[PDB]
């Protein structure tokens, strides 16, 4: 078919490119860390009468203390996390406490480099590499508040908020002007509204939007639809009214 | 490696189509004829051999009727080799079943897993599948007389007429009307020779140009009897219908 | 070694292969399922234009999963027995050792897992299927309803229908249904799963084959002679809206 | 070792010893005995010590798993029956297990598996499990009574131990006391059998009717 | 490292024939006259000898063998892939029946034991399938005297007389006419180099005929010279000497 | 025939202060009669305050060692130079004793440190796997002489003050660091006399968020 | 061991199994029932070593299950007999055989005649009106064969079974406690509630 | 499994202050027949280590191959090299070592008992211990075989603390083994009268010297001859 060990004349692989042409299909993801909490929310999109809207979601939970967005093909982000689970599951069992989510980033990024035929310095079993990017958020005792993105490449950065998605283009440079340094986890779930509504063509419900938080008396807890939506309704009313 | 001295052509196509499977019911469809009647006192087969010689046996009359057990057989429309593996292991998997619960498989089981293989040979492997498609001739004391036919693609309909082979076309015009819906084996026997001469080119119609098996209740045969005619027993029925014309 | 690439990119972020396996689901027959609140309505066709079918051994389209739940297609049968084995042993697994009754999201993330699995691993390609599955999860009286692609994808959908025009049964029942007032009784819910299904089959009667699940293991297919009754009433309704 | 369980109205009553000896001399009073599979789950150890240390910390984290996997509480049942399948294949090459799963479910309420060695499975409702079950069992039986407060019910779990503790040289170093109740287990205590035993020879007139 | 070819190398074409038995089938067109024939008292088969050089012996070279005792098999089409196949055909034989019924494979069982053979070879891949045709010819104590053909593929089909190689069509006429049953061995012997004489000319010789028949017993072929407890074979194959004897014989 | 499994002596005393911990070994290695060592280090640091000894039968401690060792470096490679707590520690010997069994481990394992929230903290382990959470460990040969002193003076069990000495007793007191050596050198002094096992040399680490700190103090020697 | 009998009548195949478990003086329980039902109308008991016990239990109840969704068809007791046999024969080479004895009590429905089966742990499956396992039936076959030859119905077999049970308790020095019976007939399969000399 | 059937015993050791002194005799035993005298049993590994190993000869001669594959290996990687990276006690230690673990432990055992002795050429003394039991210690003065009961005891009034050894010379060292050995062919007759002796310095690097024999004779027994074999009818 393709190469999968073929390189362009600056040295990077078909493979990677193409990977890279997937992720930016999906609906956006956009991560804000901030000094008592890692808000990560979703579009979620879709809204029909013949469609349980509320039933699905794009913000899953790996472990009591982590989370992943997606963006990019579902499908995919199902291998990603079987494999994550399992090696999170036996690093508790051994010595107690939680994985670091950069430690995870690596687990996952070395079974990502199998695809094609096989070598003879690996046993390559797939055929494409996967086609999503994530964005991965937890808490460690040792660094506290964190948030991940991890390429399918290989490539995982730190950052203090990043977003991925198709509509991300607009949406870091956003970011960086409503990011500083003394960011709380309370305006920053507000703030996200706020992108979310602007670079939307529909109005803003919770049957297209999730949000998310950590706090460290609970984990990775889920911002419930009844909560999401009440912060919806707050929303709305206090934009317009600045109109 | 193999990447560039190899192709792929058990990937899909763009109408949603295997390669292969399409041109392997092409390469059935030159193949020698086997047509099924089931009727309800009995199952009628006809097959005919395309080409009979005096060079060659005619003699043998299994050459496309195998029995895989004693209460199912089937007719062959394409290659004895292809045939030949699907058989074995079909009356293997027989075994399995009635050392385990000491009893004779179902039709309809049996089917299901020689259709899993099959699809096997495309679904991975990279392999070729089969090009020999299977009339199913059996029983059931849930579902009486069955009647199958099973493909390449793994995909198997309930029949009470069916072919596969060539000349299918011309069969199943002159079946449908002809069909009694429940009827007698010696009906059938009629219905079924009258059939057989008008998809057969000209004067050719001969009992060493077909294999006959019918299977019947009797008594002074068992429940489900399968004979399978050696020449002789066709000569007499031919003469019986008057056709042999 | 036969564990090297079967399934590549597409510059444009799709797969090459996932985009054909759809078409085969297209070309095929029509598989549909409406909610009540009540109940779960799947109708699934046999239209058989030949008559040389005898159709107690003609394989059907209603499968057990589990007692509670049940799983209907569109798409090539071959393929269809592969996933299917697979979704009953799991129902099974569960049931062994967790010493429970098994819930219908579990499942959908395993019928959706091998097809997944299918298209990432090496010399082999997906199924050619799509999938309908629903049921009701113990001790539960609201209705379950998923739909799965050989993609691996999954999602919930309060009605939903796949194979040949689609888009022509998905337009149809979006002006018959709301979930803010979906139907109460199964008589008027069946009936617009029938008509729905009419208006594809063309003429089917006996042709169409209902099926209605009621909560846990409550599963009964409703025959010929009830069908044929409902079409002749359409043929009253629709000269009372003229 | 003697290790109990009953289901009363109040929830579980787990009582156990804790007991570690160099010769008969009470080295230490505390060994583990109670191995904390979940915050509502207990398991007991017991037998081979090894095997339950794994064993149990190893089911602890399955569990934790099946709440990421299928987002419901594990009964009992399903936590009983994996610890089973696995037992009974390295048996004939060692593996010895004694334990209770104990935990107390919103969808099933109180409920015990006992589990051993040999892979049997069984559910009941009162149990005494150990080497000195037949004494303790005597004690428990004749003031068992299902409704009951969750003070008295403690202090007949607590009897049963220091009955069982007097006759075998098993037990008898300090009697630790649970309660598993629905939102989670409670520890009541380290009872000094020293303290206990001058206290229930006068109060209970059991084998002590005229004092013995 | 190593071999990854897994993909068959046999695959369809789009009018539903298969690449590789249609290549391999020119070969055997081409490949040496070989015919069988049934005379009803024997069977009687006859290929051709050839030589590579006079200096050459012919005695090593392999156009008529012994399959199993009492069974002989002789083709057209490719040496080399008639040679290993030969081999695996003994092996199975030999293994699998000669203490397990206590006996030779029946001539029908031994024709479907080739056909999977090839079969295999032509399903799967890392190789190519077989490129040859046989024609097995021979007795059975439970069938009589039988002759087969053996495809390319592994099909097979039963026949009574046959030829294959070049300028088969012409010598099965004169076979058609000639033998119609109930023939003496050595009549069809007779038979069989008349039919070949004008099939091959340039140069004619029964020293360019190699025979064999089954269709005799010796003591000899008991393989002992004492009490009988068993039949043995009677595949013998004949010397040049005893062909050209029968070439004076009318 | 064969089963290398014997004993090698020596003693090792683990206890757990107010801010602070002890392992306490005796520098004699025996097999038998015969001298093997007169001085080898029988508590060694592992690094991360924590120190260690697995007494008992010599060859089962070197190899669980050196598991243990090659894990404190692969922990701290995969998860940032992120240092190796000593619940967490105890955790991985778990399974590194668990992971042979079919064929046996003799040893009496002990750690001692400081916990991460910062009080002293004495693990104690059993042969094929366990360990539990100890205030104070008597181990290796001599445990059973020590344990019944070690009891009445640092954790105020089967002692009680002359009065009826039932609701009179003597109470717990968190130990100093100057206390407890002196309580160390009386038992170890003692224990010379008794066992030929101990003897030669006293070495004591003393774990403190300081460091480790070591102490010598003579023993007999014939 | 477990005391388990099983009596095939003519309207029923009734199967008595042990109802209590009993340490010391005392039981400990008493609410004791270990059987299994297979399919609507084929049932096994079960007798042998506790923990062999379950894992056979669910092994071969998983199996079974499994061809009853897969091929919508109840299968006959006849069909589930020969299963068990295979696999205990498949074990008894292996080196950790179960232990376990059973009877697997069935109303074939598919012919409409009673059928009994008693499969030895060994594999030895035979079709009875009437057996026992092990010192049971030196006391209880001299009673059957005397007292009750073919062609008895369900009260007769209450009875019986009774008489068999109480001889048991007393002369025989093996202590089960009685057994709680049930039956398993056309209409499906309950457990008969009465003991009072049924 | 095995036990013995061909024995080697007694290799001895001690350290001065610059450099060890062994000694052993040169044996391959059939029980009390002393049938291959001559067989090496000290092994130069390179000039700064030397390995003695006592117990079965089968065993003996299949280190005896593993320890030349390791000078082999050694000259892989630089030619050049004897400090480098290779070459240096504690490394051919450490490798015997592992292997005689792993074959314990799977219990088809090297039925051997091992002394390394060497002068690191980077440190000081090197003198470490290790058996077929997995027991393996370090000392002053280490002896295998008979030469632990017997030879040992004499070792330890000259070294066996570590401030004994500065005052330790290589004449005081070599008046130790020469007494030592002298004990070790008096008391057990399998010890050969030939041995190699090889003192390890760091002033002089390696000095061997092969084929000693015993000398400084006892003929003591002689005096207390109440006869044997001197008979009068």
């Amino acid at each position: 078919d393709r190469g999968v060990s073929t390189f362009s004349p600056e040295g990077r692989l078909f493979q990677v490119e193409y990977s890279l042409e997937a992720i930016k299909l999906g609906s956006t993801a956009i991560g804000i860390a901030t000094k008592e909490g890692v808000v990560l929310g979703v579009e979620k999109r879709a809204t029909s009468p013949l469609l349980e809207s509320d039933s699905i979601e794009k913000i899953v939970e790996i472990d009591r203390h982590i989370g992943c967005a997606m963006s990019g093909l579902t499908a995919d982000a199902r291998s990603m996390i079987e494999h994550a689970r399992t090696a999170a599951v036996t690093h508790n069992l051994y010595y107690d406490e939680d994985i670091n989510v950069e430690s995870l980033t690596q687990s996952v990024c070395d079974l990502a480099l199998r695809f094609g035929e096989g070598a003879s310095g690996e046993e390559r079993l797939m055929s494409r590499p996967f086609g999503v990017a994530l964005l991965i958020a937890g808490h460690d005792a040792d660094d506290g508040y964190q948030l991940f993105h991890a390429e399918p490449s290989g490539t995982f950065y730190r950052y203090n908020a990043k977003a991925i998605g198709s509509g991300s283009e607009g949406a870091q440079a956003e970011l960086l002007n409503e990011w500083h340094s003394s960011l709380t986890l309370k305006e920053a779930e507000l703030l996200v509204l706020k992108i979310l509504k602007q670079v939307m063509e529909e109005k803003l419900d919770e049957n297209n939007a999730q949000l998310s938080c950590i706090t460290k008396q609970d984990g990775f807890k889920i911002y419930d639809n009844e909560k999401t939506a009440e912060l919806i309704k707050e929303l709305k009313e206090k934009e317009a009214a600045e109109s | 490696g193999s990447r560039r001295y190899d192709s792929r052509t058990t990937i899909f196509s763009p109408e949603g189509r295997l390669y292969q499977v399409e041109y392997a019911l092409e390469s059935i469809s030159h193949a020698g004829t086997a047509i099924g009647i089931m009727a309800s006192d009995g199952i009628v087969l006809a097959a005919e051999r395309k080409v009979t010689s005096t060079l060659l046996e005619q003699d043998t009359s299994t050459e496309k009727l195998y029995k895989l057990n004693d209460k199912i057989a089937v007719a062959v429309a394409g290659l004895t080799a292809d045939a030949e593996i699907l058989i074995n292991t079909a009356r293997i998997h027989a075994q399995n079943y009635l050392k385990t619960y000491n009893e004779d498989i179902p039709v309809e089981i049996l089917v299901r897993r020689l259709s899993d293989i099959k699809q096997g040979y495309t679904q991975h492997g990279g392999l070729r599948p089969f090009g020999v498609s299977f009339i199913y001739a059996g029983y059931d004391d849930r579902y009486g007389y069955q009647l199958y036919t099973s493909n390449p693609s793994g995909n198997y309909t309930g029949w009470k007429a069916i072919s596969v082979g060539a000349n299918t076309s011309a069969a199943q015009t002159l079946l449908q009307m002809d069909y009694k819906d429940d009827m007698k084996v010696d009906d059938a026997i009629e219905l079924a020779l009258k059939t057989l001469s008008k998809t057969t080119d000209s004067s050719a119609l001969t009992y060493d140009r077909l294999e006959f098996a019918t299977i019947r209740k009797g008594a002074n045969d068992g429940e489900v009897y399968q004979k399978i005619f050696k020449p002789q027993e066709i000569k007499d029925i031919l003469v019986k219908t008057g056709i042999t014309k | 070694g036969y564990d090297r690439a079967l399934s590549i990119f597409s510059p444009d972020g799709h797969i090459f292969q996932v985009e054909y396996a759809l078409e085969a689901v297209k070309r095929g027959t029509c598989a549909v399922g409406v909610k009540g609140k009540n109940c779960v309505v799947l109708g699934c066709e046999r239209r058989s234009t030949l008559k040389l079918q005898d159709t107690r051994i003609t394989p059907s389209k209603v499968s057990k999963i589990d007692s509670h739940v049940v799983l209907s297609f569109s798409g090539l049968n071959a393929d269809s027995r592969i996933l299917i084995e697979k979704a009953r042993v799991e129902a099974q697994s569960h049931r062994l050792t967790l010493e429970d009754p098994v819930t219908v999201e579990y499942l959908t993330r395993y019928v959706a897992g091998v097809q997944q699995r299918y298209t990432q691993s090496g010399g082999v390609r997906p199924f050619g299927v799509s999938t309908l599955i629903a049921g009701f999860d113990p001790r539960d009286d609201e209705p379950k309803l998923y739909q799965t692609e050989p993609s691996g994808i999954y999602s919930s959908w309060s009605a939903q229908t796949i194979g040949r025009n689609s888009k022509t049964v998905r337009e149809f029942l979006e002006k018959n249904y709301d979930r803010k007032e979906p139907p109460a009784t199964v008589e008027e819910c069946v009936k617009l799963t029938v008509r729905s299904l009419l208006e594809v089959v063309q003429t089917g009667a006996k042709n169409i084959e209902i099926t209605v699940v009621k909560p846990d293991s409550d599963i009964v297919a409703l025959s010929s002679e009830e069908i044929n009754q409902y079409v002749t009433q359409i043929e009253q309704e629709k000269q009372e809206q003229q | 070792t003697t290790t109990l369980a009953f289901r009363f109205q109040g929830g579980i009553i787990v009582a156990v010893d804790s007991r570690a000896t160099a010769g008969n001399w009470v080295a230490s009073q505390t060994v583990k005995r109670v191995i904390e599979i979940n915050p509502f789950l207990l398991g007991t150890m017991a037998g081979g010590a090894a095997d339950c240390q794994f064993w149990e910390t190893w089911l602890g984290s399955q569990c934790r798993l099946h709440e990421l996997r299928e987002k419901e509480r594990i009964s009992v049942a399903a936590a009983s029956k994996i610890l089973s399948n696995l037992v009974y294949q390295y048996k004939g090459a060692g593996l010895s297990m004694g334990t209770m799963i104990c935990g107390y479910t919103r969808k099933e309420g109180p409920t015990i598996y006992y589990v051993d060695s040999d892979g049997t499975r069984l559910k009941g409702d009162i149990f005494c499990v150990g080497s000195g079950q037949t004494f303790a069992y005597g004690v428990l039986d004749s003031n068992y009574k299902w409704d009951l407060s969750v003070e008295d019910a403690l202090y007949l779990g607590k009897r049963s131990i220091l009955a069982a503790a007097h006759r075998d040289a098993y037990s008898g170093g300090s009697v630790n006391l649970y309660h598993v109740t629905e939102d989670g287990w409670i520890y009541h205590g380290n009872h000094d059998v020293g303290e206990l035993f001058w206290k229930v020879k006068e109060e209970e007139g059991s084998f002590n009717n005229v004092i013995g | 490292m190593t071999d990854r070819y897994s993909f068959s190398l046999t695959t369809f074409s789009p009018s539903g024939k298969l690449g590789q038995i249609d290549y391999a089938l020119t070969a055997v067109k081409q490949g040496v006259t070989s015919l069988g024939i049934k005379a009803t008292n024997g069977v009687v088969i006859a290929t051709e000898k050839k030589s590579s050089s006079p200096l050459a012996m012919s005695e090593t070279l392999s156009k008529v063998s012994l399959l199993t005792p009492d069974i002989g098999a002789v083709y057209s089409g490719m040496g080399p892939d008639y040679r290993v196949l030969v081999d695996k055909s003994r092996k199975v034989a030999h293994t699998s029946y000669k203490r397990i019924y206590g006996e030779y494979p029946p001539t029908k069982l031994l024709v479907s034991e080739v056909a999977k053979i090839m079969q295999e070879a032509t399903q799967s891949g890392g190789v190519r399938p077989f490129g040859v045709s046989l024609l097995i010819a021979g007795h059975d104590e439970f069938n009589g005297f039988s002759l087969y053909q053996v495809d390319p593929s592994g099909s097979y089909f039963p026949w009574k007389a046959t030829a294959i190689g070049k300028g088969s069509v012409a010598a099965k006429t004169f076979l058609e006419k000639r033998w119609n049953d109930e023939l003496e061995l050595e009549d069809a012997i007779h038979i069989a180099l008349l039919t070949l004489k004008e099939s091959v000319e340039g140069e004619f010789n029964g020293d360019t005929i190699e025979l064999a028949i089954i269709g005799d017993e010796n003591p000899d072929l008991l393989g002992y010279t004492g009490i009988p407890t068993d039949k043995g074979p009677r595949f013998r194959k004949l010397t040049s000497q005893e062909i050209n004897d029968r070439l004076e014989a009318l | 025939q064969f089963n290398p499994y014997g004993d090698n002596g020596g003693t090792i005393l683990g206890i757990a202060g107010e801010d602070f911990a002890v392992l306490a070994g005796d520098t004699r290695n025996i097999t038998d009669y015969s001298i093997n060592s007169r001085y080898e280090p029988k508590v060694f640091d592992c690094g991360d305050n924590i120190v260690m000894s697995a007494n008992g039968f010599a060859a089962d401690g070197d190899a669980l060692v050196k598991r243990f060792k090659n894990s404190v470096k692969w922990y701290h490679f995969d998860h940032n130079d992120k240092k190796l707590s000593i619940n967490s520690a105890a955790r991985n010997i778990q399974h590194l004793l668990y992971g042979k069994r079919f064929f046996p481990y003799y040893v009496h394992t002990i750690i001692a440190g400081l916990d991460e929230d910062g009080k002293g903290a004495v693990y104690s382990f059993d042969p094929v796997g366990s360990y539990e959470r100890e205030q104070c460990r008597a181990g290796g040969a001599a445990a059973s002489l020590i344990m019944p002193f070690l009891d009445n003076q640092v954790n105020f069990k089967n002692q009680y003050e002359p009065g009826t000495n039932g609701k009179v007793k003597k109470p717990l007191k968190y130990l100093s660091v100057e206390e407890v050596i002196k309580l160390v050198r009386d038992s170890f002094t003692s224990a010379t006399e008794r066992h030929i096992q101990v003897g030669d040399g006293l070495e004591i680490l003393i774990v403190t968020k300081d460091g480790v700190r070591k102490e010598f103090y003579e023993l007999k020697r014939d | 061991m477990d005391i388990i009998l099983g009596i095939r009548v003519q309207d029923s195949v009734i199967l008595a199994s042990s109802k209590a478990v009993t340490r010391g003086i005392s039981v400990l329980k008493d609410s004791d029932d270990k059987t299994r039902q297979l399919s609507p109308h084929t049932l096994m008991s079960f007798a042998g070593e506790a923990g062999d016990t379950v894992q056979f239990a669910e092994y071969i109840q998983a199996n079974i299950q499994l061809y009853s969704i897969r091929e919508d068809y109840e299968l006959s007791p006849q069909a589930v007999s020969s299963f068990v046999r295979q696999e205990l024969a498949k074990s008894i080479r292996s080196r950790r055989p179960y232990q376990v004895n059973v009877l697997i009590g069935g109303y074939d429905k598919k012919k409409n005649k009673p059928e009994l089966y008693q499969i030895d742990y060994l594999g030895t499956k035979v079709e009875l009106p009437y057996g026992a396992h092990g010192y049971s039936g030196f006391y209880t076959f001299s009673l059957l064969d005397h007292h009750y030859r073919p062609d008895m119905t369900t009260e007769e077999g209450l009875d019986l079974l009774k008489l068999c049970v109480q001889e048991l308790e007393k002369r025989m020095p093996m202590d089960f406690k009685g057994v709680i019976v049930k039956i398993v007939d056309k209409d499906g399969i309950r457990q008969v509630d009465d003991f009072q000399a049924q | 499994t095995q036990q013995p059937i061909v024995t080697g015993t007694s290799v001895i050791s001690m350290k001065y202050d610059n450099g060890v002194i062994i000694a052993a005799d040169n044996l391959g035993s059939y029980g009390s027949l002393l049938r291959f005298n001559g067989v090496e049993r000290l092994i130069p590994v390179g000039d700064n280590t030397v390995v003695g190993i006592s117990g079965d000869i089968s065993d003996m001669q299949h280190i005896e191959r593993l320890l030349k594959d390791l000078v082999t290996e050694n000259a892989y990687d630089n030619p050049l090299a004897d400090a480098e990276e290779a070459l240096e006690p504690s490394y051919i230690f450490e490798y015997l070592a592992t292997v005689m673990y792993q074959r314990r432990s799977k219990m088809n055992p090297l039925w051997n008992a091992i002394i390394v002795a060497g002068v690191q050429s980077n440190g000081d003394q090197f003198l470490r211990y290790v058996n077929l039991l997995g027991v393996t210690y370090s000392s002053p003065t280490l002896a295998t075989g008979f030469g632990a009961h017997m030879a040992n005891p004499l070792l330890r009034k000259v070294v066996d603390r570590e401030s004994d050894i500065p005052k330790t010379t290589v004449q005081v060292a070599e008046e130790a083994i020469v007494n030592a050995m002298r004990v070790l062919y008096y008391r057990d007759a399998r010890s050969s009268r030939n041995f190699s002796l090889a003192i390890i310095d760091k002033n002089t690097g390696l000095t061997f010297k092969k084929n000693l024999q015993v000398e400084n004779m006892k003929w003591d027994f002689a005096k207390d001859i109440k006869g044997y074999g001197t008979q009068k009818i």
